């Protein structure tokens, strides 16, 4: 991921009143993913055959 | 409904048919052998000059 000059300048504080970036700004990167799976129901039970 | 919850019968389990992540195979790397370049200096020899 390549960030932006707006993010770079907002990271540093010194912004005037009612500007949001008056204090130094810290960011974090979060990533999620969605996948498939198989569930087997037998013997009145459950579990992933492939785990 | 013939569906009581008390029986602690937790079945037998579930067979792990496969793993989600395959195990990579690394190349085998042995080490020294019988002639593993060792110092023994038994003879030190004697090379007579031919001329």
């Amino acid at each position: 991921v390549t960030m932006s000059p707006e993010s770079v300048v907002a990271a540093a504080g010194g912004g005037n009143n009612n500007s949001g970036y008056n204090e130094p700004q810290r960011f974090a990167l979060v990533v999620i993913a969605v996948n498939h799976n198989v569930i087997r129901i037998m013997n009145g039970s459950m579990g992933f055959p492939i785990l | 409904g013939a569906n009581p919850f008390r029986p602690p019968l937790a079945h037998q389990g579930l067979s792990k048919a496969h793993v989600v992540k395959t195990a990579v195979s690394v190349a085998n790397r042995s080490a020294g052998a019988e002639p593993f370049v060792t110092r023994n200096d038994p003879r030190a020899l004697a090379m007579e000059l031919a001329n």
